[PDB]
């Protein structure tokens, strides 16, 4: 899984 | 570029009041709407999108960048899920930041607008 930069996680 | 024009509107505004906005009002930091005169408008919730994309990221002659603040993190993160084919289009001086950010306001308040 690729998480962007500057992007928050907690929407999991 | 990209638009908007797929995205899940409803899910991106229940994000919006549920986290992203209490940290704009942070930003704000007691500074007042009735500070700046100028606004900026848009007309439709794709078109308000593409005027929050601007703001919040892309650098401007009196506001640097904003991209490390956490309510655009949150923006980043929420247009990533919520918006089809977002998240591969972003693969690859502090004056005027209050400002922006008031604008910013303006701008989610009328994509927020009920139908
Ligand atoms: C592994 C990456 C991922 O699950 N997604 C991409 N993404 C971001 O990188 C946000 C910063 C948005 N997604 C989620 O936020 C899930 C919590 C999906």
């Amino acid at each position: 899984c690729h998480w962007l930069e500057n992007c928050w996680r907690g929407f999991c | 570029m990209y638009d908007f024009t797929n995205c899940d509107f409803e899910k991106i505004k229940a994000a919006y009041l549920s986290t992203i906005s209490k940290d704009l009002i942070t930003y704000m930091s007691g500074t007042k709407s009735t500070e700046f005169n100028n606004t900026v408008s848009c007309s439709n919730r794709p078109h308000c999108l593409t005027e929050i994309q601007s703001l919040t990221f892309n650098p401007t002659a009196g506001c640097a960048s904003l991209a490390k603040e956490m309510f655009a993190m949150k923006t980043k993160a929420a247009l990533a899920i919520w918006c089809p084919g977002y998240s591969e289009t972003q693969i690859n001086t502090t004056n005027k930041c209050l400002e922006q950010v008031s604008q910013l306001q303006g701008l989610w308040r009328r994509f927020n607008r009920p139908l």
